[PDB]
Order: structure tokens, then C-alpha cells, then sequence
């Protein structure tokens, strides 16, 4: 029937797709219920930009119509503490920018 | 102070978006535009430039460009206004006012405020008519400022529906009774006003809108929209729109001459300098105001020469704070030394 | 069971018994205090429509100056009841149900469902002539006395704030005649199009002097001295909320050197004067005793 | 040298711990060390992805050239607007570590729940405190700021609605403070008179506020008999708003105050056993301050019994009071004038009454048991209250009363 | 001047980065 992803806000829906366009494909075998959402669930969270806990999978018998949510992980984290006044300059600088476009994700320390 | 109105001294190149939906164009008021001139002018003349808002100096996007005098107008009224009982054009006045108004606010509420629409049915529309690098960034301001237009009626995503369903009947038995498209009926209102609406409602209906709630009512409720809207469309836009005269080679070699890489690269940049965190927004002001004083003196006035002081504030304030937090930073030399010694008075 | 002795609830001070004491409710409006006292009309349509249309239903009150900051919204004209304790409040009635809270023997047609044609003229009204008002008033710089002395200087008499508030209202209005494509809707960057320089005031002009047109048209088909009805109905207030403050205080005849006749000539010269009337007449209903007008 | 060297660690520049003074038997010759507190320390660790800005910054340059300091502290909530900036720039002026200037330029938003709204303050305040020999404390401040009021969200009530606008409170105070109790955490044995005054715009100072805050805090403390810390306590508040004309005069017209400046009087840190906000001329739920004031209270803290002098862990056994009165004229002809401009008889007149109202009748009389701990930077009350006399609408409360501060009775 | 305005404009870039590319709820529909 349909499917929705609430959420997953700053990433692609090409890249969602990739994975959900098929999910939806093989889906006779309707007597009884089958999920291979399962695998598309794994896959997804395998991306590393999702949240690990609290992901929910609800399924509405209305009139398939499977709802799917997620939290997004972060974006640029920051840190820059430093000291002086002697040898001390501990400029300690950390970054980290979970997802630029796609999947990407940039580490800087 | 760039806060009043601009004080003074003392063959057409219709610029429009891409079809993108099965349409001429998108954003119903450049698909008004080019319904108009298509219905006034004949194939020979306009060019249908395809574009984009950081593509003209007017920034407005259903944009004509004049040959005879290089004159930039922006906007649809501007443009019919250019180019040429009494309640005809009395009717005709308030529907322009009442489609610009209430009825822009739908067609956001619609494919640009449900994120099952803008994302599905509008996000690839566009990036479809834009360069490489754009898309990452010209989408999303016309989304928000489609947002904003779309407030004021207090809606957004969030049954949830059988309000929403009010509100479009709330438009549509006003839009109704107008007895568009024909010779006899209610009341006749103009050409340039026939033409906005097909505009507005042929973007109401004719896209495919994953979780549409436009297109059930408007072929539930109301026979003659849907009518007028398809009849229209197989009248003046017969095989979807290749008869008209885009440029050198139509739909994707019209926006070639005006998209060099170094163009591109520079509409990118700038759009994205206009986000800075503090330097941004007087940017941004500074190249509004620049540019609006390009579009005047190009219609044929000459205006007030230039006032740099937004882009001078703007540049001091940044200057000012990156060359505080450098300076502290390893700040001056040291002024007292390891020890330091005193001796008696003798 | 504890607390012992009570004793005479606390004797409210001095501000909050002698501003908000009452008798009769009071609805809160943009004015001065020269005029609150008269219950002359504001400066602000978006309150004169209001109390217009309250005076028009024969509600018994009085009108005090506010700042906009005060009300449980945004925009202002809200009321309140008065008190009936001298420590207790009614609750405050925004601006949306004060026709509601007026009920005398008919308060419909203050408040019906117009003809589909006339919600179709009121898009003129409400955004043509609202775009044109807020691009004269904050935008054109030969206004900036009037803009001061109606909105500035009564707030706080220390230069320094003067400026800062004065900066806030020009950007807050023109975010909001750029959003209207009456002028244009220019696309800039995340963030609306704060300044004179996206609002180009010849489209706005344009659309101001075609809507006053219509509208003057549109009268003359009534023949009875209103918008198709016998007493002046919501319409016609929200009418005279625009063309009686485009005709007190915009009226300046200079002019003649720049072009562009300033709106209190188009409205009193719309059509052939139906406008002009309109509103002498309606003051003659609504302030059956008030002079001074045409400034 | 003992005066030399407490002169040098009272620049504030120098750590603390670890001072030394080695006098080397040599053919005077002293020697003295120190160690150097720090430079600038800084720290920006800002969050993103949702609402979150987070954007946390903050920095002390410790020593620029003399005695110099620059503190900017920063915050951007993204659900806040901003808190933009809190800048101080110190320096003594080239006398002394104890005549200390300091510049403070400032933006922040507070909160007040208690009279529900918020208050935007973006002002800029000049200071200049003293220090005398003897250990009296005098300063004197010039403030002014903008005070805007915009958080009337639920059903607030009709005399915030109507002191809702803007101000600009140019004004000039000037505290003091002497101090002689033995552990300003945990008093037991001094006393503490402090006296905090207040002229706002008048004569040469301009705004649209004008009054004349007092503020005066005695205190006591005596242990009595059988190191047995039974420190019976002490304490006394008062206070007056008194407005005046505009300018270079006594007498004129004065415009009321507004609730950006009335006192309140209520809650853990003033009068136990109250709302945050209570005892007040309440309107509805909304707590409206007033002018004339008072307090009290009567104290006991007794250790441990069966412990021992341990560490400062006492019970608190302590009575209190509480009143204020706001500024009713009720007593002139009707001013005939438009509203707020009462002539200096009429104000007067009022604040003689208000002040006559002030000693007629038992004011609130709390209670309470508490266990207080007295830690160098902070003082935990936790105690468990009940309150006797009420005034109609004052709010009271009965459970657990948990507090922490610095200022307290 | 080159790494300069490589570190600061680096640094500024993702401070508030590019316009976020997906939306709160995204739907697919069964093919048909």
C-alpha cells in the first residue's frame, strides 16, 4: 500500500529510496504476512546517521500501510577548549559533521 | 539607508522555470505569463528563456526582458500591465487580486508545505530544470518562501484533513462561478485574468501529488474547473508545450548561453555567502540593493548612486570580531620577567 | 487548616487600580492619549476596523492606548471586561470574538457570510490597499514625522531605543509587503526579503490605484449609499478602516515635482468621489458627532 | 611584608595556593614567590541538527597589561533568540587592588513565572567599588538598559497587560557592605549591615522611570553557652520606592512605578514558606510587587546532637515574617488630570500611609525545621515549613521548601 | 591569504551548513 519514513530529515530521498524502492516491489504471498522489512530496517540503520535507540515499526490495518519512524543522529558537534598563560596550549579542537549530503561524514580533531 | 524608497538624480525574453510537470512551466505565475503571451504574441517573437531567480537582475522569476529598450519588468501584473460593462474590468481586478491572494496559499499547502508533496512530486521537479550545483540550494528558498505564503491560514503537516477539505472549498465556491471559458453563461472578466487562473488551478489538478486531496475535490465538486482546466490545456498547449518558441533549441539548450561554469559557480557562491553567520544578511542587502538599482536605471530613471555603508558594517562587524578572537589568542608579549629584583635606597 | 488568620486580600497599587480599574470593557487600540479619552478613531486600520465595527453594534465602552506587546497575540485590538473583583480578572477576548462578545436585536449582518463575489473584492481591500498603506507609511521616506509621532515617540523618549524600534517596524512591515506579490515575491536566500530594496513600489502603486478604481465602481452599482444593503455592514467597515487613514493622514496635496499623487487624492478621486462620500457618510453613522476630518 | 604581600594576592591575578616568603640569613634580604593565576581560557562547544545551537562560548583573558580582565560569556539556544553577549572589561585605576572599575555590556532575556512574562534587558552598566582598609565595601554603578516585556503568553492578568511596553531606567546605585561574621556561609557570631540605595532618571539622569530605591539588611548571630554552636540568629529587611518628578526638582508630578520595579518578598531565599513569588499584592495568580517592605527572622541552628562539632550540618529552627504594602493614594481629591501624575503632597501623603499600614496587624509568621550546610560557596536550606498568617491570595506552602543560595535569613 | 580563507570559510561553511535534503516524512506508494 505505502510506506513512510517520519523523520529522517537531512538525507536524501534518492538515497531512501535505493533501499525502498524494492521493499515495496516483491510485495504476493498476502494470507498471511511476510516482512523482509526486516532486512530494510537492518540495511538502514547500518548507515550510521540514525539514532540507535527508539526506531518503530507500525503497521495500521487500514483500507499493507506500513509506518515507519526514525531520529537522526546529530549534525556538526564542536569542541575548542584551550589554555595558556604557560607551555600549556592544549588547543583541543574536535568536529564532526554527521552527514554533509548523503551518507557522508567529515571527522576533524 | 536601504530601508526607503530609492531616491532619484536630478522581441521579448520571457525568463520562466522549466516545464516540469507535464505543463509549460511550473509555479502557476510563470505558467500564467506564458499562457499570455502565447495567446497574445505569435511564435516568431518571445524566447522563453528558461532560468532561474540568481539568472536575472529582477530576481523575480516570470520575467520579461524587452529588446527595443533592454528593460527588465519582473512579476505577472507588471508584465500584462507592460504589453498593451465597466464591471468587466471591475471583476476582473478583484479576481486577480483574489487569485494572487488565497489562492497562492493553497497550491503552497499543496507540493510545497505536505513533505510527502515536496519531495516526492516537487524537489525532483526542479532539480530536473536546474544546473549541477544549484539545487542544493534554490529549492529550499523557494519551499520557504512558498511556506510563508502558505501561513495565514494556520495550517500545516501534522482527521487533519476534513479541515483542510474546508479550506480548499472555501477558495474554490468563490473561483467557481466565474464561468471562465465561455461564451455564454455568468459573467466574462478578461484575458490576462482567464490566463492566471488556468495558471493557478492546471497546477491545482494536472500534477501526480503522491497524497493528493486538491485533485479529488476539484473533479468531485466542481465539473466546470477541471473542464476548463483540461480544455485549455489541449487548446493553447497542444502536444504539452513543444510548438512554443523556446530558445536556440528549446527546453535544456535555452538556459546554456547564460550558464557558463564560471556563471554557475557564481550563482552558488553567492547564495551561499548570503548565509554566513553574521556577515549574511547585509550581504544579502547589499546585493538586493544593487541589484534593484541595476533593473531601475535599466527601465530609464538614474537612481541615488550607492550608500556602502550596509556592506561596510557588515564587513567591520566580521573583521571586527575574527581579528578580536585572533588577536587574544597568543595575545601581546609578556611584560614582567621571571624575577624581578629590588634593591635598598642608599 | 494550618494558616490561621486571614486578612484582606492586598490592596492593588496605584497603576493597576487607576489604568485598569473600569467600569465599562475596554478595548485596547493603537491612539494617543489626547484622543482615548473622545474614543476618536486610531491611527492603525487593523484597530479601526475593529472599533469601528463595535461602535457600529451599539457596545457601551472605551478605548486605551497599548503597545501591540499586551495582548494574548500577536496583533492587538483585543478587549477585556472590567473587573468584578478587585483582585479577579475575566478572561481577555482577542480579537477574533469581539462581535461574539457584543451579544442587542440583530448583530447578523455585522458578521454573515458575504456573496462569493464580495469575498472576492475583499482580497482588494485587504491585501492591495493593506500592501499600498504599509509600503507609504514605513517606506516612503517623506513619512518618517508621521511614522515617529504615531509609533516611535510615544513608546519611550530615549533616542537611543527611538532608533532601535524604528529600524524593527520599517523590517517587520517590509517583510510583509514582500510577501504579498502584489510587489514581488523576490527570492534571496533562506530569509524573507527584509527591505525596501525587494518591494519595488511601482507595482504597488499600480495595484493600489486599480483596486480604489474597482472599488468605486462597485459602489455605484448599490444605489443605496452601501455595498448592496441598507446598513453598513462588515464590508463597508473594513472599507473605512483604509480610506479614512489614507485620507487624514496622507492627504498632502512638492508633490507635483516627483509625480506619483500620493494616496489621499487617488481615494477621494476614485471613480468620481463615490469613496469620499463612502466615508463622510459612515462618519455620520458611527461618530454622529465627531469634526475635524479632512484633516 | 605580612601587608604587602595580602595587598599583592588582592590583585586577583595571582593562584592562590602557594605564596612563600624565604628570608635568607644573608651578608633583610627576603625573598617572595608567587605563582601566576593564568591567561586567556577559553571554550566553545556548540551543538547542532535540531533547535539546538547550543552555541556555549567563553572566555577570560586573565591579565592584558596591569591588572586587566576581559570576561565574554555567550549562549545561543536556537530556541532563545540569543544571549549575545555578557562582556566585563576590569582594571584597578593605577592606585590599587582595592579601588577596582569594571564595564559590563550586557543582553540577556530573564524569566519572571511568578507575574508570568519575560523580560529582555539589553543595557550597559559602568561601576566603581571601593574598598576600605577597615573592610567596609562601597561601590556606586550608573545602569542603563531597556527592560521590554514580551511574554504575556496564557491568561497573565489586566496590570501586566497595561506594563507591558519599553523603559530606558538610567539610574545611579550605590551599595555597601560591612562585614563581620566569622563564616559568611553559615552566620554564627558577626553582624552585617548592608544599605543598597538607588537614584533613577532625575535631573541629569533621563529615561522614563524615576524613584528613589532603599534597601536596607541588618543581621546578628550569637552563640550563648554551653565551641557549643548553639548561634542563635537574627535578621531585618526594609525598603521604599519612592518616585519623583522628572527633573532638577522636589516637587512636580511623579508617574507610579511600573512592576519592573517593585520589590517582591517571598520564597526560600527571603521569607521561607512562600512561593518563589509570594507575598505580594497578588492580581489574580500573578505576583505585583510593591514599594514599602519589611522582614524578619528569629534563628536557632543547633548541631547534631549526640555528634559533636562536626562539620557544619546543623538543624534550623527558626520562626519568620514577612510584609509588603504597595502604593494606594486613595486619600487626595481625584486628579482630574488623565491618570498618573500625582502631585509630591498626594505621594506623600501615600507613602506616610503605606508605611502606617506596614505596622497594623501580624504580618505572615512562617516556620520551619531545616538542615542547613554551610559549603564555602553555597549555603543548603531543605526545610520543611508552615505557614501561620496569610493575607487572602498570597500563595502559601507547606512542602519541603528546598533551597540554595547565598542570600538568605 | 589562501589557507586563511580556506580555514575561516571551512570553518564558517559548516557552521549552519548546506539547506537540510530530506523532509520530516517521505511516502512511497505500491506500483500499479
Amino acid at each position: 500500500s505505502t510506506l513512510e519514513v517520519h523523520g529522517a530529515t537531512n538525507t536524501r530521498r534518492s538515497l531512501l529510496d535505493q533501499i525502498f524502492k524494492p521493499v515495496l516491489e516483491d510485495t504476493t504471498t498476502l494470507g498471511q504476512v511476510l516482512d523482509r522489512v526486516g532486512a530494510a530496517t537492518k540495511k538502514l540503520a547500518r548507515f550510521d546517521i540514525f539514532k540507535e535507540e527508539g526506531f518503530g515499526v507500525f503497521l495500521s490495518e487500514a483500507a499493507l500501510d506500513i509506518s515507519i519512524r526514525v531520529k537522526e543522529k546529530s549534525r556538526l558537534v564542536f569542541s575548542a577548549g584551550t589554555d595558556f598563560g604557560n607551555a600549556e596550549g592544549s588547543a583541543y579542537t574536535n568536529a564532526v559533521v554527521r552527514n554533509i549530503f548523503g551518507g557522508a561524514e567529515t571527522l576533524t580533531v | 539607508s536601504a530601508w526607503s524608497h530609492p531616491q532619484f538624480e536630478k522581441a521579448v525574453q520571457l525568463h520562466v522555470w522549466g516545464p516540469a510537470f507535464g505543463l509549460p512551466s511550473i509555479d502557476a505565475e510563470c505558467l500564467a505569463a506564458i499562457a499570455y503571451l502565447a495567446q497574445t504574441l505569435g511564435s516568431a517573437d518571445y524566447q522563453l528563456i528558461q532560468s532561474s531567480p540568481s539568472a536575472v537582475p529582477t530576481q523575480h522569476l516570470p520575467t520579461l526582458y524587452d529588446s527595443r529598450t533592454s528593460t527588465w519588468i519582473g512579476g505577472f501584473t507588471s508584465i500584462t500591465a507592460h504589453l498593451h460593462a465597466a464591471s468587466a474590468t471591475a471583476d476582473g481586478t478583484a479576481y486577480t487580486a483574489f487569485l494572487s491572494a488565497h489562492a497562492a496559499p493553497l497550491l503552497a499547502l499543496s507540493l510545497y508545505v505536505s513533505s510527502a508533496n515536496y519531495g516526492a512530486a516537487t524537489r525532483p521537479a526542479y532539480s530536473a530544470v536546474l544546473p549541477l550545483p544549484l539545487p542544493w540550494t534554490e529549492p529550499p528558498a523557494v519551499r520557504a518562501a512558498m511556506a510563508r505564503r502558505a501561513a495565514h491560514l494556520g495550517l500545516s503537516s501534522l482527521k487533519s484533513r476534513i479541515r483542510l477539505e474546508e479550506a480548499a472549498r472555501e477558495v474554490l465556491d468563490v473561483l467557481a462561478e466565474v464561468d471562465w471559458a465561455a461564451g455564454g453563461g455568468g459573467r466574462q472578466v478578461a484575458a490576462e485574468v482567464r490566463c492566471l487562473a488556468f495558471g493557478y488551478l492546471a497546477l491545482m489538478l494536472l500534477p501526480d501529488v503522491p497524497r493528493p486531496w486538491l485533485r479529488e475535490i476539484m473533479e468531485g465538486r466542481y465539473p466546470a474547473l477541471c473542464t476548463f482546466v483540461r480544455d485549455f490545456r489541449a487548446r493553447v498547449f497542444p502536444q504539452g508545450g513543444k510548438l512554443l518558441p523556446w530558445a536556440d533549441g528549446g527546453a535544456q539548450a535555452s538556459a546554456s548561453a547564460s550558464a557558463s561554469a564560471s556563471a554557475v559557480a557564481l550563482r552558488f557562491v553567492r547564495a551561499v555567502m548570503a548565509e554566513v553567520p553574521l556577515v549574511g544578511e547585509w550581504w544579502s542587502r547589499w546585493w538586493t540593493a544593487r541589484k534593484k538599482r541595476e533593473v531601475l536605471a535599466s527601465k530609464g530613471a538614474k537612481p541615488a548612486p550607492s550608500n556602502d555603508l550596509l556592506l561596510l558594517l557588515g564587513a567591520g562587524l566580521g573583521l571586527t570580531v575574527v581579528g578580536a578572537g585572533v588577536f587574544f589568542y597568543r595575545g601581546l608579549p609578556p611584560f614582567g620577567e621571571a624575577v624581578q629584583v629590588w634593591r635598598k635606597p642608599v | 487548616y494550618f494558616p490561621l488568620r486571614i486578612y484582606e486580600p492586598n490592596e492593588l497599587p496605584e497603576r493597576s487600580q487607576q489604568l485598569t480599574s473600569g467600569d465599562l470593557p475596554t478595548l485596547y487600540v493603537f491612539s494617543t492619549d489626547s484622543d482615548a479619552r473622545l474614543g476618536l478613531p486610531s491611527f492603525n486600520p487593523g484597530c479601526l476596523k475593529w472599533q469601528t465595527l463595535l461602535r457600529l453594534a451599539n457596545l457601551d465602552f472605551r478605548i486605551l492606548p497599548s503597545t501591540n506587546h499586551s495582548s494574548p497575540t500577536g496583533s492587538l485590538p483585543f478587549l477585556l471586561p472590567p473587573r468584578t473583583s478587585p483582585t479577579a480578572s475575566p478572561a481577555p477576548i482577542p480579537a477574533s470574538g469581539l462581535l461574539s462578545f457584543a451579544r442587542d436585536l440583530d448583530l447578523g449582518h455585522l458578521d454573515a457570510d458575504l456573496p462569493p463575489r464580495a469575498q472576492a473584492y475583499l482580497a482588494l481591500i485587504t491585501h492591495s490597499l493593506r500592501n499600498a498603506w504599509l509600503c507609504a507609511l514605513y517606506l516612503d521616506p517623506t513619512h518618517d514625522a508621521l511614522l515617529r509621532r504615531l509609533y516611535v515617540d510615544p513608546a519611550s523618549s530615549s533616542r537611543a531605543v527611538r532608533a532601535a524600534l524604528l529600524h524593527q517596524l520599517r523590517r517587520a512591515a517590509a517583510e510583509q509587503v514582500a510577501t504579498a506579490s502584489s510587489g514581488g515575491g523576490k527570492i534571496v536566500s533562506l530569509a524573507p526579503v527584509d527591505s525596501a530594496d525587494g518591494i519595488d513600489e511601482e507595482a504597488v502603486y499600480r495595484s493600489a490605484r486599480d483596486a480604489l478604481d474597482a472599488l468605486a465602481s462597485l459602489l455605484r452599482e448599490s444605489e443605496t449609499a452601501w455595498f448592496g444593503t441598507e446598513r453598513p455592514g462588515s464590508f463597508d467597515a473594513a472599507l473605512f478602516s483604509y480610506t479614512h487613514l489614507m485620507v487624514e493622514y496622507m492627504s498632502e496635496e512638492t508633490e507635483s515635482a516627483k509625480g506619483r499623487v500620493s494616496l489621499g487624492r487617488m481615494v477621494k478621486e476614485a471613480g468620481n468621489g463615490e469613496l469620499a462620500e463612502h466615508r463622510e457618510r459612515m462618519l455620520g453613522v458611527a461618530w454622529p458627532e465627531w469634526d475635524g476630518y479632512r484633516r | 611584608v605580612g601587608a604587602a604581600t595580602k595587598k599583592l594576592a588582592r590583585f586577583d591575578i595571582f593562584k592562590e595556593e602557594g605564596f612563600g616568603v624565604f628570608l635568607s640569613e644573608a651578608a633583610l634580604d627576603i625573598s617572595i614567590r608567587v605563582k601566576e593565576k593564568s591567561r586567556l581560557v577559553f571554550s566553545a562547544g556548540t551543538d547542532f541538527g535540531n533547535a539546538e545551537g547550543s552555541a556555549y562560548t567563553n572566555a577570560v583573558v586573565r591579565n592584558i597589561f596591569g591588572g586587566a580582565e576581559t570576561l565574554t560569556v555567550n549562549a545561543s539556544t536556537g530556541t532563545r533568540t540569543r544571549s549575545a553577549y555578557n562582556a566585563t572589561f576590569s582594571t584597578p585605576i593605577n592606585g590599587n587592588p582595592d579601588l577596582r572599575l569594571s564595564v559590563e555590556a550586557l543582553r540577556s532575556a530573564t524569566q519572571k513565572p511568578w507575574a508570568s512574562h519575560e523580560e529582555h534587558l539589553t543595557g550597559a552598566n559602568l561601576r566603581l567599588a571601593w574598598l576600605t582598609e577597615k573592610g567596609d565595601t562601597h561601590a556606586l554603578a550608573y545602569s542603563s538598559v531597556w527592560r521590554q516585556l514580551t511574554g504575556l503568553a496564557p491568561t497573565a492578568s489586566p496590570t501586566v497587560r497595561a506594563d507591558a511596553g519599553d523603559s530606558l531606567k538610567s539610574s545611579l546605585t550605590h551599595t555597601f557592605t560591612r562585614d563581620r561574621r566569622d563564616n559568611p556561609m553559615l552566620p554564627q557570631s558577626g553582624y552585617l549591615f548592608r544599605s543598597v540605595s538607588e537614584l533613577a532618571g532625575w535631573g541629569p539622569l533621563n529615561g522614563d522611570v524615576s524613584f528613589a530605591k532603599t534597601e536596607v539588611e541588618a543581621s546578628g548571630a550569637l552563640p550563648v553557652a554551653i565551641k557549643s554552636g548553639v548561634s542563635v540568629g537574627g535578621g531585618l529587611r526594609l525598603g521604599v520606592l519612592y518616585p519623583l518628578p522628572l527633573g532638577y526638582s522636589l516637587t512636580g508630578a511623579a508617574q507610579p512605578s511600573r512592576i519592573n520595579d517593585r520589590f517582591q518578598l517571598g520564597g526560600p531565599n527571603d521569607v521561607r514558606g512562600f512561593k518563589i513569588g509570594g507575598l505580594g499584592p497578588h492580581d489574580g495568580v500573578d505576583a505585583v510587587g510593591g514599594d514599602v517592605f519589611a522582614a524578619g527572622s528569629v534563628n536557632a541552628l543547633l548541631p547534631l546532637p549526640r555528634t559533636g562539632p562536626d562539620s557544619p550540618l546543623r538543624l534550623q529552627l527558626y520562626a519568620n515574617a514577612g510584609r509588603l504594602v504597595a502604593l494606594n493614594s486613595k486619600g487626595t481629591d481625584k486628579e482630574g488630570k488623565e491618570g498618573l501624575a500625582m502631585d509630591s503632597a498626594a505621594v506623600f501623603k501615600g507613602v506616610k500611609s503605606a508605611v502606617g499600614k506596614l505596622t497594623n496587624g501580624i504580618p505572615s509568621l512562617a516556620a520551619g525545621v531545616g538542615l542547613v550546610y554551610a559549603h564555602p560557596v553555597a549555603r543548603f536550606e531543605l526545610n520543611f515549613s508552615l505557614p501561620l498568617v496569610l493575607r487572602r491570595g498570597e500563595e502559601g506552602r507547606k512542602g519541603l521548601q528546598v533551597g540554595v543560595g547565598i542570600s538568605f535569613l
